[PDB]
Protein backbone atom coordinates (compact mmCIF):
# COMPACT_ATOMS: atom_id res chain seq x y z
CA UNK A 1 0.00 0.00 0.00
CA UNK A 2 1.92 3.08 -1.54
CA UNK A 3 -0.45 6.26 -2.52
CA UNK A 4 0.87 9.18 -4.10
CA UNK A 5 -1.01 11.78 -5.29
CA UNK A 6 -4.09 9.68 -4.80
CA UNK A 7 -5.64 11.34 -1.77
CA UNK A 8 -5.08 14.51 -3.40
CA UNK A 9 -7.29 13.32 -6.42
CA UNK A 10 -9.56 11.57 -4.08
CA UNK A 11 -9.90 14.82 -1.62
CA UNK A 12 -10.15 16.99 -4.98
CA UNK A 13 -13.21 14.44 -5.84
CA UNK A 14 -15.05 14.35 -2.82
CA UNK A 15 -14.87 18.12 -2.66
CA UNK A 16 -15.84 18.25 -6.37
CA UNK A 17 -18.90 15.92 -5.12
CA UNK A 18 -19.73 17.66 -1.96
CA UNK A 19 -20.11 21.07 -4.17
CA UNK A 20 -22.25 19.24 -6.29
CA UNK A 21 -24.73 18.42 -3.73
CA UNK A 22 -24.80 21.72 -2.40
CA UNK A 23 -25.36 23.79 -5.72
CA UNK A 24 -28.42 21.69 -6.98
CA UNK A 25 -29.99 21.75 -3.17
CA UNK A 26 -29.61 24.78 -2.79
CA UNK A 27 -32.89 26.40 -4.30
CA UNK A 28 -34.74 25.38 -7.33
CA UNK A 29 -35.88 28.36 -9.12
CA UNK A 30 -32.18 30.10 -8.23
CA UNK A 31 -30.22 27.79 -9.85
CA UNK A 32 -32.48 28.01 -13.02
CA UNK A 33 -33.10 30.72 -14.10
CA UNK A 34 -34.48 34.15 -13.65
CA UNK A 35 -37.29 40.59 -6.37
CA UNK A 36 -36.89 43.73 -4.02
CA UNK A 37 -37.35 42.65 -0.12
CA UNK A 38 -40.05 44.21 1.02
CA UNK A 39 -41.39 42.82 4.53
CA UNK A 40 -44.47 45.07 4.56
CA UNK A 41 -45.77 43.14 1.28
CA UNK A 42 -45.29 39.55 3.72
CA UNK A 43 -47.61 41.71 6.02
CA UNK A 44 -50.18 43.05 3.87
CA UNK A 45 -50.45 39.39 1.83
CA UNK A 46 -51.30 37.75 5.67
CA UNK A 47 -55.03 38.37 5.08
CA UNK A 48 -54.52 34.51 -0.14
CA UNK A 49 -53.24 30.63 0.85
CA UNK A 50 -52.87 32.82 4.42
CA UNK A 51 -50.63 30.17 5.49
CA UNK A 52 -48.41 28.63 2.23
CA UNK A 53 -48.02 32.52 1.34
CA UNK A 54 -46.38 32.75 4.74
CA UNK A 55 -43.60 30.07 4.04
CA UNK A 56 -42.94 31.20 0.52
CA UNK A 57 -42.06 34.98 1.46
CA UNK A 58 -39.89 33.53 4.10
CA UNK A 59 -38.66 31.30 1.55
CA UNK A 60 -38.14 34.79 -1.05
CA UNK A 61 -36.39 36.61 1.76
CA UNK A 62 -34.12 33.62 2.86
CA UNK A 63 -32.58 32.87 -0.90
CA UNK A 64 -32.07 36.04 -2.15
CA UNK A 65 -29.24 36.72 0.98
CA UNK A 66 -35.10 46.72 4.93
CA UNK A 67 -34.27 43.42 4.71
CA UNK A 68 -33.31 40.73 8.15
CA UNK A 69 -31.73 37.40 7.14
CA UNK A 70 -32.37 34.51 9.25
CA UNK A 71 -32.64 31.03 8.60
CA UNK A 72 -30.31 29.32 6.44
CA UNK A 73 -31.27 26.47 8.52
CA UNK A 74 -33.68 24.75 5.82
CA UNK A 75 -32.02 23.86 2.67
CA UNK A 76 -29.29 18.12 3.76
CA UNK A 77 -32.49 18.81 1.82
CA UNK A 78 -31.59 16.54 -1.14
CA UNK A 79 -32.91 13.09 -0.44
CA UNK A 80 -35.98 14.53 1.45
CA UNK A 81 -37.05 16.61 -1.55
CA UNK A 82 -36.09 13.54 -3.82
CA UNK A 83 -38.90 11.73 -1.87
CA UNK A 84 -41.09 14.65 -1.73
CA UNK A 85 -41.28 14.89 -5.66
CA UNK A 86 -41.77 11.56 -6.32
CA UNK A 87 -45.02 11.21 -3.84
CA UNK A 88 -46.54 14.17 -5.31
CA UNK A 89 -45.88 12.90 -8.71
CA UNK A 90 -47.60 9.67 -7.98
CA UNK A 91 -50.82 11.52 -6.86
CA UNK A 92 -51.29 14.19 -10.08
CA UNK A 93 -54.99 13.24 -22.77
CA UNK A 94 -57.11 14.38 -20.40
CA UNK A 95 -54.83 16.37 -18.53
CA UNK A 96 -53.10 17.62 -21.40
CA UNK A 97 -56.58 19.24 -22.87
CA UNK A 98 -57.34 20.81 -19.19
CA UNK A 99 -54.05 22.32 -19.27
CA UNK A 100 -53.97 24.27 -22.74
CA UNK A 101 -57.32 25.37 -21.85
CA UNK A 102 -56.34 26.54 -18.86
CA UNK A 103 -53.72 28.38 -20.70
CA UNK A 104 -55.67 29.75 -23.33
CA UNK A 105 -57.65 31.36 -20.46
CA UNK A 106 -55.11 33.01 -18.98
CA UNK A 107 -53.65 33.85 -22.31
CA UNK A 108 -57.25 35.45 -22.74
CA UNK A 109 -56.55 37.24 -19.34
CA UNK A 110 -53.09 38.56 -20.01
CA UNK A 111 -54.27 40.03 -23.12
CA UNK A 112 -57.29 41.77 -21.43
CA UNK A 113 -55.43 43.38 -18.76
CA UNK A 114 -52.96 45.21 -21.16
CA UNK A 115 -55.34 46.50 -23.09
CA UNK A 116 -57.49 48.09 -20.76
CA UNK A 117 -54.46 49.97 -19.58
CA UNK A 118 -53.17 51.24 -22.93
CA UNK A 119 -50.23 55.92 -10.70
CA UNK A 120 -49.03 53.48 -13.21
CA UNK A 121 -48.50 56.56 -15.81
CA UNK A 122 -45.94 58.47 -14.07
CA UNK A 123 -43.40 55.37 -13.69
CA UNK A 124 -43.64 54.18 -17.29
CA UNK A 125 -42.13 58.68 -18.18
CA UNK A 126 -39.80 57.90 -15.42
CA UNK A 127 -38.74 54.79 -16.77
CA UNK A 128 -38.43 56.94 -20.31
CA UNK A 129 -36.75 59.49 -18.51
CA UNK A 130 -34.14 57.06 -17.64
CA UNK A 131 -33.78 55.83 -20.63
CA UNK A 132 -33.81 59.71 -22.43
CA UNK A 133 -31.30 60.25 -20.23
CA UNK A 134 -28.92 56.99 -20.85
CA UNK A 135 -29.40 56.54 -24.31
CA UNK A 136 -29.41 60.55 -25.31
CA UNK A 137 -26.11 60.75 -23.73
CA UNK A 138 -25.13 57.18 -25.52
CA UNK A 139 -26.37 58.83 -28.57
CA UNK A 140 -24.56 62.30 -28.42
CA UNK A 141 -21.39 60.16 -27.47
CA UNK A 142 -21.56 58.28 -30.53
CA UNK A 143 -22.59 61.11 -32.78
CA UNK A 144 -19.94 63.40 -31.57
CA UNK A 145 -17.38 60.66 -31.94
CA UNK A 146 -18.95 60.18 -35.29
CA UNK A 147 -19.07 63.92 -36.06
CA UNK A 148 -15.50 64.18 -35.82
CA UNK A 149 -14.92 61.47 -38.53
CA UNK A 150 -17.91 61.89 -40.62
CA UNK A 151 -18.59 65.66 -40.68
CA UNK A 152 -14.90 66.15 -42.26
CA UNK A 153 -15.66 62.63 -44.92
CA UNK A 154 -19.20 64.60 -45.15
CA UNK A 155 -17.70 67.68 -46.84
CA UNK A 156 -15.60 65.13 -48.17
CA UNK A 157 -18.81 63.88 -50.08
CA UNK A 158 -20.86 66.58 -50.15
CA UNK A 159 -18.21 69.19 -52.32
CA UNK A 160 -17.65 65.95 -54.09
CA UNK A 161 -21.17 66.16 -54.89
CA UNK A 162 -20.75 69.34 -56.06
CA UNK A 163 -18.52 68.64 -58.44
CA UNK A 164 -21.20 66.40 -59.85
CA UNK A 165 -23.50 69.35 -60.45
CA UNK A 166 -21.07 71.13 -62.67
CA UNK A 167 -19.71 68.65 -64.74
CA UNK A 168 -23.45 67.73 -65.37
CA UNK A 169 -23.95 71.42 -66.47
CA UNK A 170 -20.61 71.55 -68.52
CA UNK A 171 -21.99 68.64 -70.01
CA UNK A 172 -24.94 69.93 -71.73
CA UNK A 173 -24.06 72.95 -72.85
CA UNK A 174 -21.27 71.28 -74.80
CA UNK A 175 -23.25 68.73 -76.59
CA UNK A 176 -25.75 71.39 -77.59
CA UNK A 177 -22.81 73.14 -79.34
CA UNK A 178 -21.67 69.78 -80.15
CA UNK B 1 -51.41 72.07 -56.03
CA UNK B 2 -48.86 71.94 -53.05
CA UNK B 3 -46.06 73.36 -55.27
CA UNK B 4 -48.55 75.39 -56.89
CA UNK B 5 -49.55 77.02 -53.17
CA UNK B 6 -45.92 76.83 -52.17
CA UNK B 7 -47.33 74.94 -48.82
CA UNK B 8 -46.03 71.23 -47.51
CA UNK B 9 -48.25 69.26 -45.58
CA UNK B 10 -47.75 68.91 -42.08
CA UNK B 11 -45.85 65.89 -40.40
CA UNK B 12 -46.20 64.78 -36.89
CA UNK B 13 -44.09 66.48 -34.30
CA UNK B 14 -45.82 65.23 -31.74
CA UNK B 15 -43.27 62.69 -30.29
CA UNK B 16 -41.35 65.80 -29.26
CA UNK B 17 -44.04 68.10 -27.67
CA UNK B 18 -44.75 64.42 -25.21
CA UNK B 19 -45.24 65.92 -21.16
CA UNK B 20 -45.13 63.99 -17.73
CA UNK B 21 -48.87 63.79 -15.61
CA UNK B 22 -50.73 63.92 -18.89
CA UNK B 23 -53.79 61.39 -19.70
CA UNK B 24 -53.79 57.73 -21.74
CA UNK B 25 -53.55 58.80 -25.08
CA UNK B 26 -49.88 61.27 -24.10
CA UNK B 27 -49.04 57.59 -21.98
CA UNK B 28 -49.12 56.23 -25.54
CA UNK B 29 -47.25 59.02 -26.69
CA UNK B 30 -44.62 58.05 -23.91
CA UNK B 31 -44.36 54.36 -24.33
CA UNK B 32 -43.70 55.66 -27.96
CA UNK B 33 -40.65 58.05 -27.29
CA UNK B 34 -39.02 54.97 -25.47
CA UNK B 35 -39.27 52.18 -28.42
CA UNK B 36 -37.86 55.22 -30.99
CA UNK B 37 -34.96 55.89 -28.21
CA UNK B 38 -34.21 51.57 -28.12
CA UNK B 39 -34.55 52.02 -32.16
CA UNK B 40 -32.17 55.33 -31.97
CA UNK B 41 -29.77 53.16 -29.88
CA UNK B 42 -29.73 50.10 -32.18
CA UNK B 43 -29.08 52.35 -35.25
CA UNK B 44 -26.44 54.12 -33.71
CA UNK B 45 -24.66 50.77 -32.56
CA UNK B 46 -25.07 49.61 -36.52
CA UNK B 47 -22.91 53.31 -37.44
CA UNK B 48 -20.47 52.40 -34.55
CA UNK B 49 -19.44 48.89 -35.57
CA UNK B 50 -19.21 50.27 -38.99
CA UNK B 51 -16.39 52.52 -38.03
CA UNK B 52 -16.11 55.46 -40.85
CA UNK B 53 -15.07 52.50 -43.09
CA UNK B 54 -18.38 52.44 -44.22
CA UNK B 55 -18.19 56.17 -44.95
CA UNK B 56 -14.81 56.26 -46.76
CA UNK B 57 -15.85 53.14 -49.10
CA UNK B 58 -19.18 55.32 -50.48
CA UNK C 1 -14.68 49.58 -59.84
CA UNK C 2 -12.88 46.70 -60.41
CA UNK C 3 -12.47 44.44 -63.50
CA UNK C 4 -13.50 40.86 -63.07
CA UNK C 5 -10.78 39.43 -65.56
CA UNK C 6 -7.54 41.29 -63.35
CA UNK C 7 -9.03 43.10 -60.61
CA UNK C 8 -7.83 46.13 -61.47
CA UNK C 9 -9.37 49.35 -61.59
CA UNK C 10 -10.73 49.67 -65.51
CA UNK C 11 -9.52 53.02 -66.84
CA UNK C 12 -12.05 51.92 -69.97
CA UNK C 13 -14.80 50.23 -69.00
CA UNK C 14 -17.22 48.31 -70.94
CA UNK C 15 -19.97 46.37 -70.08
CA UNK C 16 -20.87 43.21 -72.39
CA UNK C 17 -24.28 41.90 -73.07
CA UNK C 18 -24.33 38.68 -72.54
CA UNK C 19 -22.82 38.30 -68.73
CA UNK C 20 -23.56 41.66 -67.09
CA UNK C 21 -19.80 42.40 -65.82
CA UNK C 22 -17.59 45.52 -65.98
CA UNK C 23 -14.41 44.68 -67.96
CA UNK C 24 -11.76 47.05 -68.96
CA UNK C 25 -11.89 47.20 -72.68
CA UNK C 26 -8.10 46.68 -73.50
CA UNK C 27 -8.52 43.46 -71.28
CA UNK C 28 -12.25 42.00 -72.35
CA UNK C 29 -10.78 42.95 -76.38
CA UNK C 30 -7.89 40.58 -76.12
CA UNK C 31 -10.29 38.13 -74.57
CA UNK C 32 -12.51 38.28 -77.73
CA UNK C 33 -10.03 38.41 -80.16
CA UNK C 34 -8.66 35.30 -78.63
CA UNK C 35 -12.00 33.47 -78.94
CA UNK C 36 -15.49 35.09 -79.39
CA UNK C 37 -16.81 34.49 -76.04
CA UNK C 38 -17.27 36.65 -72.73
CA UNK C 39 -14.80 35.02 -69.60
CA UNK C 40 -17.98 34.57 -66.85
CA UNK C 41 -20.46 32.26 -68.59
CA UNK C 42 -18.45 31.66 -71.99
CA UNK C 43 -21.52 32.51 -73.60
CA UNK C 44 -20.89 34.21 -77.51
CA UNK C 45 -19.62 37.87 -77.34
CA UNK C 46 -18.41 40.13 -79.82
CA UNK C 47 -16.41 43.55 -79.85
CA UNK C 48 -19.39 45.10 -81.11
CA UNK C 49 -21.94 43.77 -77.95
CA UNK C 50 -19.58 45.54 -76.02
CA UNK C 51 -20.12 48.62 -74.96
CA UNK C 52 -18.53 51.48 -72.89
CA UNK C 53 -29.08 60.23 -71.57
CA UNK C 54 -30.96 63.72 -70.73
CA UNK C 55 -32.17 63.05 -67.06
CA UNK C 56 -29.41 64.34 -64.60
CA UNK C 57 -28.80 61.98 -61.87
CA UNK C 58 -27.36 62.55 -58.16
CA UNK C 59 -25.31 60.60 -55.85
CA UNK C 60 -27.44 57.62 -54.22
CA UNK C 61 -27.55 58.72 -50.56
CA UNK C 62 -29.65 58.33 -47.42
CA UNK C 63 -36.56 58.70 -52.22
CA UNK C 64 -35.61 55.03 -53.34
CA UNK C 65 -33.04 54.90 -50.72
CA UNK C 66 -35.05 55.61 -48.24
CA UNK C 67 -38.09 53.54 -48.97
CA UNK C 68 -36.09 50.57 -49.15
CA UNK C 69 -34.66 51.71 -45.31
CA UNK C 70 -37.73 51.40 -44.08
CA UNK C 71 -37.67 47.86 -45.74
CA UNK C 72 -34.97 47.03 -43.50
CA UNK C 73 -36.44 49.25 -40.47
CA UNK C 74 -39.91 46.73 -40.62
CA UNK C 75 -38.29 43.07 -41.93
CA UNK C 76 -35.76 43.29 -38.50
CA UNK C 77 -38.82 44.39 -36.32
CA UNK C 78 -39.71 41.33 -37.82
CA UNK C 79 -37.78 39.22 -36.45
CA UNK C 80 -37.80 41.04 -33.10
CA UNK C 81 -41.18 40.20 -32.69
CA UNK C 82 -40.45 36.44 -33.46
CA UNK C 83 -37.94 36.26 -30.66
CA UNK C 84 -40.72 37.60 -28.48
CA UNK C 85 -43.42 34.72 -30.01
CA UNK C 86 -41.04 31.81 -29.46
CA UNK C 87 -39.92 32.61 -26.25
CA UNK C 88 -43.78 33.20 -25.29
CA UNK C 89 -45.09 29.62 -25.66
CA UNK C 90 -42.08 28.14 -24.00
CA UNK C 91 -42.46 30.09 -20.83
CA UNK C 92 -46.35 29.63 -21.21
CA UNK C 93 -46.02 26.21 -21.58
CA UNK C 94 -43.84 26.07 -18.78
CA UNK C 95 -46.79 28.10 -16.51
CA UNK C 96 -48.87 25.54 -17.54
CA UNK C 97 -47.03 22.94 -16.23
CA UNK C 98 -46.32 24.66 -13.30
CA UNK C 99 -49.78 25.86 -11.97
CA UNK C 100 -50.76 22.63 -12.92
CA UNK C 101 -48.19 20.60 -10.49
CA UNK C 102 -49.24 23.35 -8.31
CA UNK C 103 -52.84 22.32 -8.27
CA UNK C 104 -52.03 18.58 -7.98
CA UNK C 105 -49.72 19.25 -4.99
CA UNK C 106 -51.64 21.69 -3.07
CA UNK C 107 -54.48 18.88 -2.50
CA UNK C 108 -52.47 16.92 -1.01
CA UNK C 109 -51.12 19.85 1.33
CA UNK C 110 -54.78 19.73 2.47
CA UNK C 111 -54.86 16.32 3.40
CA UNK C 112 -51.60 16.22 5.12
CA UNK C 113 -52.68 19.63 7.28
CA UNK C 114 -56.14 17.08 7.88
CA UNK C 115 -54.07 14.25 9.03
CA UNK C 116 -51.39 15.17 11.00
CA UNK C 117 -53.89 17.42 12.67
CA UNK C 118 -56.65 14.21 12.77
CA UNK C 119 -53.91 12.17 14.18
CA UNK C 120 -53.33 14.50 16.79
CA UNK C 121 -56.60 14.86 17.82
CA UNK C 122 -56.76 11.28 18.23
CA UNK C 123 -53.58 10.55 19.93
CA UNK C 124 -54.45 13.47 22.61
CA UNK C 125 -57.92 12.30 23.18
CA UNK C 126 -56.61 8.43 24.26
CA UNK D 1 -51.76 32.95 -46.89
CA UNK D 2 -49.14 34.09 -43.85
CA UNK D 3 -45.20 33.86 -43.43
CA UNK D 4 -45.20 32.35 -39.99
CA UNK D 5 -42.07 34.90 -38.96
CA UNK D 6 -43.79 38.47 -39.92
CA UNK D 7 -47.70 37.25 -40.58
CA UNK D 8 -47.64 39.41 -43.73
CA UNK D 9 -48.89 37.90 -46.77
CA UNK D 10 -46.00 36.94 -48.73
CA UNK D 11 -45.11 38.83 -52.11
CA UNK D 12 -41.86 35.94 -52.76
CA UNK D 13 -42.26 32.82 -50.46
CA UNK D 14 -40.14 30.07 -49.40
CA UNK D 15 -41.12 26.58 -48.32
CA UNK D 16 -38.34 24.61 -45.68
CA UNK D 17 -37.96 21.32 -46.32
CA UNK D 18 -36.79 20.42 -43.21
CA UNK D 19 -40.12 21.56 -41.25
CA UNK D 20 -42.97 22.36 -43.04
CA UNK D 21 -44.01 25.76 -43.09
CA UNK D 22 -43.82 28.20 -46.12
CA UNK D 23 -41.48 31.62 -45.02
CA UNK D 24 -40.26 34.75 -46.86
CA UNK D 25 -37.43 34.79 -48.75
CA UNK D 26 -35.72 37.98 -46.96
CA UNK D 27 -36.96 37.15 -43.46
CA UNK D 28 -35.59 33.41 -43.46
CA UNK D 29 -32.15 34.43 -45.02
CA UNK D 30 -31.73 36.67 -41.94
CA UNK D 31 -32.25 34.14 -39.81
CA UNK D 32 -29.89 31.52 -41.84
CA UNK D 33 -27.07 33.75 -41.97
CA UNK D 34 -27.53 34.63 -38.31
CA UNK D 35 -27.31 30.49 -37.15
CA UNK D 36 -27.79 27.42 -39.82
CA UNK D 37 -31.70 26.48 -38.30
CA UNK D 38 -34.86 26.73 -38.75
CA UNK D 39 -36.69 28.91 -36.55
CA UNK D 40 -39.69 26.88 -36.14
CA UNK D 41 -38.09 23.07 -35.15
CA UNK D 42 -34.24 24.31 -34.57
CA UNK D 43 -33.45 21.63 -37.26
CA UNK D 44 -30.27 22.14 -39.36
CA UNK D 45 -31.43 23.99 -42.48
CA UNK D 46 -29.38 25.77 -45.14
CA UNK D 47 -30.34 28.42 -47.93
CA UNK D 48 -29.82 26.02 -50.38
CA UNK D 49 -32.43 24.19 -49.14
CA UNK D 50 -35.44 26.22 -49.59
CA UNK D 51 -37.10 25.56 -52.43
CA UNK D 52 -38.91 28.82 -53.58
CA UNK D 53 -42.95 28.42 -54.26
CA UNK D 54 -53.23 35.51 -54.86
CA UNK D 55 -51.55 38.77 -55.04
CA UNK D 56 -54.68 41.42 -55.00
CA UNK D 57 -53.64 44.97 -54.54
CA UNK D 58 -54.94 47.53 -51.96
CA UNK D 59 -56.97 50.24 -53.25
CA UNK D 60 -56.95 52.87 -50.20
CA UNK D 61 -59.23 55.47 -50.76
CA UNK D 62 -59.96 58.30 -53.52
CA UNK D 63 -51.85 62.22 -50.37
CA UNK D 64 -51.39 64.18 -47.41
CA UNK D 65 -53.97 62.22 -45.93
CA UNK D 66 -51.97 59.08 -46.35
CA UNK D 67 -48.18 60.09 -45.24
CA UNK D 68 -50.70 60.80 -41.78
CA UNK D 69 -51.66 57.74 -41.97
CA UNK D 70 -48.11 56.03 -42.36
CA UNK D 71 -47.61 58.22 -39.45
CA UNK D 72 -49.95 56.37 -37.48
CA UNK D 73 -49.33 53.13 -38.73
CA UNK D 74 -46.05 53.33 -37.75
CA UNK D 75 -46.86 54.84 -34.59
CA UNK D 76 -49.62 52.03 -33.83
CA UNK D 77 -46.96 49.26 -34.72
CA UNK D 78 -44.34 50.59 -32.17
CA UNK D 79 -46.97 50.45 -29.24
CA UNK D 80 -48.28 47.10 -30.67
CA UNK D 81 -44.84 46.09 -30.87
CA UNK D 82 -44.00 47.62 -27.00
CA UNK D 83 -46.77 46.11 -25.31
CA UNK D 84 -46.41 42.65 -26.55
CA UNK D 85 -42.56 42.99 -24.90
CA UNK D 86 -43.89 44.18 -21.46
CA UNK D 87 -46.29 40.75 -21.58
CA UNK D 88 -43.44 39.11 -22.03
CA UNK D 89 -41.10 40.19 -19.54
CA UNK D 90 -44.16 40.19 -16.54
CA UNK D 91 -45.71 36.49 -17.35
CA UNK D 92 -41.89 35.06 -17.14
CA UNK D 93 -41.88 37.14 -13.58
CA UNK D 94 -45.13 36.09 -12.29
CA UNK D 95 -43.91 32.09 -13.76
CA UNK D 96 -40.91 32.85 -11.82
CA UNK D 97 -43.13 33.70 -7.93
CA UNK D 98 -44.81 29.92 -9.11
CA UNK D 99 -41.35 28.40 -9.43
CA UNK D 100 -40.47 29.59 -5.54
CA UNK D 101 -44.12 28.43 -4.19
CA UNK D 102 -43.70 25.25 -6.05
CA UNK D 103 -40.69 24.20 -4.62
CA UNK D 104 -41.22 25.93 -1.13
CA UNK D 105 -44.36 23.89 -0.31
CA UNK D 106 -42.48 20.76 -0.87
CA UNK D 107 -40.29 21.21 1.63
CA UNK D 108 -43.66 22.46 4.00
CA UNK D 109 -44.71 18.97 3.26
CA UNK D 110 -41.36 17.08 4.94
CA UNK D 111 -42.02 18.91 8.01
CA UNK D 112 -45.97 17.79 7.83
CA UNK D 113 -44.84 14.31 7.27
CA UNK D 114 -42.48 14.11 10.21
CA UNK D 115 -45.76 15.15 12.41
CA UNK D 116 -47.28 12.23 10.67
CA UNK D 117 -44.81 9.77 11.27
CA UNK D 118 -44.18 10.95 14.80
CA UNK D 119 -48.02 10.78 15.37
CA UNK D 120 -48.04 7.25 14.18
CA UNK D 121 -45.40 6.14 16.63
CA UNK D 122 -47.38 7.42 19.06
CA UNK D 123 -50.83 5.81 18.43
CA UNK D 124 -49.04 2.83 18.48
CA UNK D 125 -47.27 2.80 21.93
CA UNK E 1 -29.25 41.31 -65.17
CA UNK E 2 -22.83 47.08 -54.37
CA UNK E 3 -23.62 50.53 -53.40
CA UNK E 4 -22.99 52.05 -50.46
CA UNK E 5 -25.10 55.20 -49.07
CA UNK E 6 -24.03 55.89 -45.53
CA UNK E 7 -26.91 57.16 -43.22
CA UNK E 8 -26.47 59.84 -41.01
CA UNK E 9 -25.27 60.00 -37.70
CA UNK E 10 -28.90 61.90 -37.00
CA UNK E 11 -30.73 59.00 -38.26
CA UNK E 12 -38.23 60.04 -36.17
CA UNK E 13 -36.28 62.16 -38.52
CA UNK E 14 -36.72 59.31 -41.55
CA UNK E 15 -40.73 59.74 -40.60
CA UNK E 16 -40.49 63.17 -40.34
CA UNK E 17 -38.03 65.55 -41.52
CA UNK E 18 -36.31 63.45 -44.47
CA UNK E 19 -39.63 62.46 -46.10
CA UNK E 20 -40.81 65.55 -45.97
CA UNK E 21 -38.04 67.04 -47.77
CA UNK E 22 -38.25 64.35 -50.73
CA UNK E 23 -41.53 64.87 -51.40
CA UNK E 24 -40.95 68.30 -51.37
CA UNK E 25 -38.24 68.78 -53.96
CA UNK E 26 -40.05 66.46 -55.96
CA UNK E 27 -42.78 68.28 -55.72
CA UNK E 28 -41.49 71.76 -56.51
CA UNK E 29 -38.83 70.33 -59.31
CA UNK E 30 -41.22 69.40 -61.64
CA UNK E 31 -43.85 71.90 -61.30
CA UNK E 32 -40.38 74.36 -62.04
CA UNK E 33 -39.62 71.82 -65.13
CA UNK E 34 -43.28 72.12 -66.22
CA UNK E 35 -42.54 75.88 -66.02
CA UNK E 36 -39.37 75.84 -68.11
Amino acid sequence: LTPKELLPHDSGQEDNERSNIKSGKQLKSRIRKFFASLPSPKNDFEILSEDEKEEDAEIAEYEKEEDNFIEPPSQDAPRVSLVAVPLAYSTLKNNPQSAIDNKYNLLVANAINKEPHMESRMQHITQGRTSMKIQFKTAMPPTEVLLESIQSKVESIEQLQRKLQHVQPLEQQNNEMC
Amino acid sequence: ALYTEYLKQRNNKKRRTPDFNDDDDTLFLEEYRRKYPRIDTSRYIPNESSEVSLLGIV
Amino acid sequence: MLCAISGKVPRRPVLSPKSRTIFEKSLLEQYVKDTGNDPITNEPLSIEEIVESAQQASLTESIPNLLTSLQNEWDAIMLENFKLRSTLDSLTKKLSTVMYERDAAKLVAAQLLMEKNEDSKDLPKS
